[PDB]
């Protein structure tokens, strides 16, 4: 199951 | 014995040949049960193993959204990179993320890990605490403040005590005949003449599970580092994996060298000696 | 800009069986950056029937795939791996061994 949180962009 | 699941998401660019690859893969331990490929005819999140393929179509909905964005948010970061070293738009450049959970043999919480690199090198990554950044560089440094500002951290944190954890047990319970299976190394060894001063012993260890395995020679019972050959564990493509060292002998000694081989599976280390 | 030249192994699933049917693989790993060509070959002659797992990499960031063809080896047939990489001069042919 991925994460839907801490994916931010650079 | 512990446990982990992991994601591996990569992102190329192709200068003049238009949208850039992304290719995400989930394992759970040593196995593969889900990937992604924007090459691939679906556009959507695919199964790579029995117990996962159970899943409802609302899990299936939910992993494509999300590997999406995690596409969406990478096409970005190549753009933004490219510009924070201002790099031209006529060379290829690659993005990596890696993230996920342990948990011990009581399936409870050990560690988190969340790795990016940019061109095969480390770029940010979070540290043992969940609560801080390493940044490799004064590039680095901007997302970092710029992640900081976001709380982050926090956010992972969160994921890998929590829903990393929760789904990485669900995954091992579906799965129990494949996940929580150990399959010893089957062993045996082989000689190759290779003049009349010399002979190879090779120390096979084949169809064994997990991938984690030692193969050391001994010499009279001393460690025996020198002219011996170790290749990297491979896998077979049945979901088990392979691994041979061998060690160049002077004609007559074979029997001086025992091949000791430890894995998970084996209540004892073994120790393999030829036998013509 | 990290350049790493790819590892090779050739090898059966199954211990190999003269007459009897196997997988053959070629296993290349420790590369960067992830453009790679990889060729099953039999006599020199590309395999067309070949089917690859999906990219992954290490610790170490360095990228792995297993390419791989249904194959029954005979005493007399000749299989390689054939692959190209950014790193290499020119491509790189292993030859299949049966103890290796």
């Amino acid at each position: 199951n991925l994460s839907a949180l801490g994916i931010f962009s650079t | 014995g512990s446990h982990s699941m992991r994601y591996f998401f990569t992102s190329v660019s192709r200068p003049g040949r238009g949208e850039p690859r992304f290719i995400a893969v989930g394992y759970v331990d040593d196995t593969q049960f889900v990937r992604f490929d924007s090459d691939a005819a679906s556009q959507r999140m695919e199964p790579r193993a029995p117990w996962i393929e159970q899943e409802g179509p609302e899990y299936w909905d939910g992993e494509t959204r999300k590997v999406k964005a995690h596409s969406q948010t990478h096409r970005v970061d190549l753009g933004t990179l490219r510009g924070y070293y201002n790099q031209s738009e006529a060379g290829s450049h690659t993005v990596q993320r890696m993230y996920g959970c342990d948990v011990g043999s009581d399936w409870r919480f050990l560690r988190g890990y969340h790795q990016y690199a940019y061109d095969g090198k480390d770029y940010i990554a979070l540290k043992e605490d969940l609560r801080s950044w390493t940044a490799a560089d004064m590039a680095a440094q901007t997302t970092k403040h710029k992640w900081e500002a976001a709380h982050v951290a926090e956010q992972l944190r969160a994921y890998l005590e929590g829903t990393c954890v929760e789904w990485l047990r669900r995954y091992l319970e579906n799965g129990k005949e494949t996940l929580q299976r150990t399959d010893a190394p089957k062993t045996h060894m082989t000689h190759h003449a290779v003049s009349d001063h010399e002979a190879t012993l090779r120390c096979w260890a084949l169809s064994f599970y997990p991938a984690e395995i030692t193969l050391t020679w001994q010499r009279d019972g001393e460690d025996q580092t020198q002219d011996t050959e170790l290749v990297e564990t491979r896998p077979a493509g049945d979901g088990t994996f392979q691994k041979w060292a061998a060690v160049v002998v002077p004609s007559g000694q074979e029997q001086r060298y025992t091949c000791h081989v430890q894995h998970e599976g084996l209540p004892k280390p073994l120790t393999l000696r030829w036998e013509p | 800009m990290i350049q790493r030249t790819p590892k090779i192994q050739v090898y059966s699933r199954h211990p190999a069986e003269n007459g009897k049917s196997n997988f053959l693989n070629c296993y290349v790993s420790g590369f960067h950056p992830s453009d790679i060509e990889v060729d099953l070959l039999k006599n020199g002659e590309r395999i067309e029937k070949v089917e690859h797992s999906d990219l992954s990499f290490s610790k170490d960031w360095s990228f792995y795939l297993l390419y791989y063809t249904e194959f029954t080896p005979t005493e007399k047939d000749e299989y390689a791996c054939r692959v190209n990489h950014v790193t290499l001069s020119q491509p790189k042919i292993v030859k299949w061994d049966r103890d290796m």
